[PDB]
This record gives C-alpha cells, structure tokens and sequence, in this order.
C-alpha cells in the first residue's frame, strides 16, 4: 500500500469503504451482475 | 434550529423521546408535513391518477386559446407568440379523506395506523423530502 | 417470490446507512426482516 | 397676473397630435388677453430661451403682444380642430391604461391581441385595443419615452422566441438521434465551466423526459422532478433527489444551452427567416 504514493492513491484492490469521493454513489448490497439476467441483490446491514 | 440546534449532538430521536409523556409526538411534524406536502410533490400512487385519458401531461386539459391571433392588426409582425395556449394538466394528489396522510390515528397511534402498502409509500415519501430539504443533511451530502 | 415492495425497503436500509450519524444505534443493526414483520407485508403477491 | 403656458396635459399622452397642444395653448391665448394675463419670464417657459440674456425684452414681449392682441380669440375654428385632434387620440389610454397595455403586449408578444386583451379588457374593448395597438406603432413617434417602451415590448418576446427556436432546437436533436438514450451526442459543448456531476445518458433521459414534454417553458421542471421522484431507474440517485426542480433548471438550463451552443449552427438554420408574399426567395 504504501507503494502506491505517486502511482494511484489507491489500490486497483483497495478498500472501497474508506473513500469520501465514492460514498454517496457507492450501492452495496448489490451482490452480482449476469448477463442476460441482471443483478444479485443481499441487503445486509451499515457498513459506515 | 437546522443541523446545530440546542440538542446538537447525537440521534435527533431517542427511545425516550418516542417514549416520552406527549402522548402525540405524531401531531405536530404530522401537521407540518401536510402543509408542505401538497407544494413537496406526491408519488403516483398517492396521485388523483386521470380518469380522464385526456389531460395527459403531455398534452394539456382545456383549450384556453379560443382561436388563434391570424388576423393580427400588426402585420409588421406576422410571428405570434400566442398561438394556441391551454389550461394545465398538473397531476393531482387525492382529496383530504382519500390522504391517508390525514387519517388523525398517526398522531397518537403512530405509523401503524394504514395499510402497509400506505406505510411503505409514506416512508419513502418522508426518504424524499428529507434528502431534499432536511437542509443539514441536504447541504452535507453535497459537501461530501 | 415476487416482492413488489422490497427495492423501497432497499432504498430506505442504504440511506439509513449513509446517514449513521444521523439514526439511533438500534437503527443501525436493522434487517429486511425487522420491516417485514413490523410492517406486516408477506411476500407471493403481484399486488403487493 | 401669470397664465399657464404649459397647457391642458400631455404626458400622460392618449395617442394626439401636438396641433390640439397649440389649441390648447390657444385656450391660454385668450386667457391671456381677455383676463389680462402677460406673458412673463415665469410664463414664457416653453419659448423661455432668455438665461440671464436680452430676449427677454424681445421673446416675452413676442408672446406678450401676441397673447394680449391676439388675432385668434378662439376662432370658432379653434374649438372644433382641437376636438377632432382630442378626438383622434385614444382617451382612455391613459399612462396607468397606457403602461399596462404596452406592457402586457410587450409580454405576451406584439402581436398577442387577444391574449393580452384578455387581461385588457378593463383597459377597453378588444377592438379598442386592435385599433389603439394599430395606430400604437403608427404613432410610437407620437409617444413619450417610446423607444424604451418598445425595448420593454421587443426585447421582452425575445427570451420568449429564445425558448421558440429552443423549442424548435430539441424537436431536432430529439427527432435527429435514433435511439438518443443511447445514440446521443453533445460533445460540441461539452461544459462551460463545471463541477459536471450529472453524467450524460441521465441528462439523455431527462433531456428525453424534458421534450417528451418539449419546451413547455411553463412547468417542465416541475414535472420531471415527479419522473424522477417515481423512474424507477432513476429512483436509484439520490443526487437526482436533492436536486429541486429549480435546481433543475439550473442544469436543464445550461443542457438547453448546451444543445442550444452545439446547435447554434443548426437552430437557427431554421430559425429566423419569415418571407411574406411579393419577392422571391
């Protein structure tokens, strides 16, 4: 982690619930998406 | 007292709060919410839905222009910036007795005092309005 | 089962999450269940 | 001693000429010699032209014995001129009856005779109005401060066409692009100067939505919020949510705009051309 300095600020595998930019666009208990299909969805509880 | 009030921190209700002696917490905020709702917007479910298939939004409800200016007395300007104008189409929420926004139950009974359809739709409605006017939040969110 | 009822329910658990600050600790553990039952809605029904 | 050499009324003008000011200069005039009332640096103010000077002795003294030897002691023909030069004016037009009617066609547009008369009827009858509006522009020359009153007339309607051929821009774009949700382009103005939050194929749906209802300039902000308050797609934002119809505008507005700059090129390419019916075009 603290390898990415000048390199992005955060991992491309990173903790998405650290992040003030991508808080209130962020939908969680989103679960997958499938083609053909559509998408997986798992409310589960907080996570702020 | 927006955001930062007298009892400024924490949770703006408590157990207690609910709990407490008012005995009709529900009246007040009730009252104030169905004065700002009629102007706040409603869902469609708790629209007066057209049963005239008429006055559909797009189009409108009556035509208020009786003819259009043809003959205009400026000829100079043959353009018209009134040729044909209606009366409007807004969709309508339901009479008083048919709110269940106005069932006086809430008051003191609470939530629980509709169908749960109703419930859900009045929740969501206050989820509305409060994201778009609880002006703390609203202003924080934007900051964020 | 057709749930016509429950992406509301889903709208109304994320907000409360973004707004943790804002909502009683007892509002933070809450579950789809605790409104299903609270609110008494039963799942089957197109209609609602 | 003095007499009025400013006659009868004339800024609130009802549309008369300036003669029937003569004539009623004329009333003064045997005023001025059947009461004895001499011309006087107080009352020769209109031809007052005498500032610390010696016309005094000269254009005072003009309209002195001119007045008092007056040779037209209200001829007979004084009092009928001036009656059909009040008579050709528009008597009710008034500057309360005047403002408003200038004002409100200014509105509606110079041409809306029955829609501002509608609001006019208490000013007068329609054909009152179709005839005041008609000799209006006729004798615009014969108003007071008019220039301005037409620039609170044209510049008024020009906001209104503005949204007219705006109106006319997104019948295009709408009717140009074959799945727009999912064809469209604006990239000509992409952003003026922004924090460009609302992503495209949102605005592609509004935008949609907005001409669905087309440039209604009347409520279209109102009623996409409710769309938005019930697309079960866009249900899913919250920022569509805090965002009020008059914030809409704020960004309905400036996609106008932004249609409106890509198309500068094309909406007035059918805009501003009306031909009439003797020459060729």
């Amino acid at each position: 982690v603290p390898l990415f300095e000048g390199e992005l600020p955060d991992q491309p595998l990173a903790n998405p619930f650290s992040e003030r930019l991508y808080k209130l666009r962020l939908q969680e208990f989103f679960l997958g998406r499938v083609p053909h299909i559509g998408d997986f969805y798992m409310p589960r509880l907080h996570s702020y | 007292f927006d955001g930062k009030s007298a009892k400024k921190k924490g949770p703006l209700t408590t157990w207690e709060n609910l709990k407490s002696s008012s005995k009709k917490v529900f009246s007040n905020p009730l009252y104030r919410l169905r004065l700002v709702a009629r102007e706040w917007g409603y869902p469609r479910e708790w629209r007066q839905q057209l049963p005239s298939d008429q006055d559909i939004s797009k189009p409108k409800t009556a035509l208020f222009e009786q003819d259009e200016q043809t003959p205009v007395v400026d000829p100079s300007h043959p353009e018209i910036l009134t040729p044909n104008i209606y009366t409007w189409n807004a969709n309508e929420p339901l009479p008083l007795e048919s709110n269940p926004l106005y069932n006086r139950e809430m008051d003191k009974n609470g939530i629980l005092a509709l169908k749960p359809m109703d419930r859900v739709v009045l929740l969501r409605a206050l989820t509305d309005w409060c994201a778009s006017h609880s002006s703390a939040i609203h202003d924080e969110i934007y900051k964020l | 089962k057709p749930v016509p009822y429950a992406g509301d329910i889903i709208k109304l658990m994320a907000f409360i999450n973004k707004f943790s600050s804002f909502f009683h600790s007892d509002l933070q553990n809450l579950s789809f269940q605790d409104f299903e039952v609270g609110l008494d809605l039963y799942p089957g029904d197109p209609n609602g | 001693h003095p007499r009025m050499p400013k006659p009868h009324v004339f800024h609130s003008h009802q549309l008369q000429p300036p003669q029937l000011k003569v004539l009623y200069e004329k009333e003064r005039m045997w005023t001025a010699k059947k009461t004895g009332y001499v011309p006087t640096m107080d009352d020769v103010k209109a031809a007052y032209g005498d500032i610390s000077d010696e016309e005094e002795k000269k254009q005072k003294l003009e309209l002195l014995k001119l007045s008092v030897n007056n040779s037209q002691p209200l001829t007979e023909e004084e009092e009928k001129m001036k009656a059909d030069w009040e008579s050709e004016g528009f008597t009710n037009w008034n500057k309360l009856e005047f403002r408003k009617f200038i004002t409100v066609s200014g509105k509606y547009g110079r041409n809306s005779i029955q829609a501002i008369a509608r609001e006019l009827a208490p000013g007068k009858t329609l054909e009152e109005v179709r005839a005041y509006a008609k000799a209006f522009w006729s004798n615009i020359e014969r108003i007071e401060d008019y220039e301005k009153y037409l620039k609170i007339i044209e510049n008024e309607e020009e906001k209104i066409k503005r949204v007219k051929m705006q109106q006319e821009a997104l019948r295009r774009k709408l009717s140009e692009y074959k799945n727009p949700f999912f064809d469209l382009k604006l990239k000509h103005p992409p952003s003026s100067n922004n924090k460009r939050t609302y992503s495209e194929e949102e605005d592609r749906f509004i935008l949609l939505m907005l001409f669905k209802y087309g440039l209604d300039r009347d409520d279209v902000y109102e009623l996409v919020r409710d769309e938005i308050r019930d697309c079960p797609l866009f249900e899913l934002d919250f920022y569509f949510r805090s965002r009020t119809p008059v914030e809409l505008a704020r960004r309905g507005n400036t996609l106008l705009q932004c249609l409106e700059k890509e198309f500068n090129a094309g909406i007035v390419l059918d805009d501003a051309t009306k031909d009439r019916m003797k020459k060729e075009d």
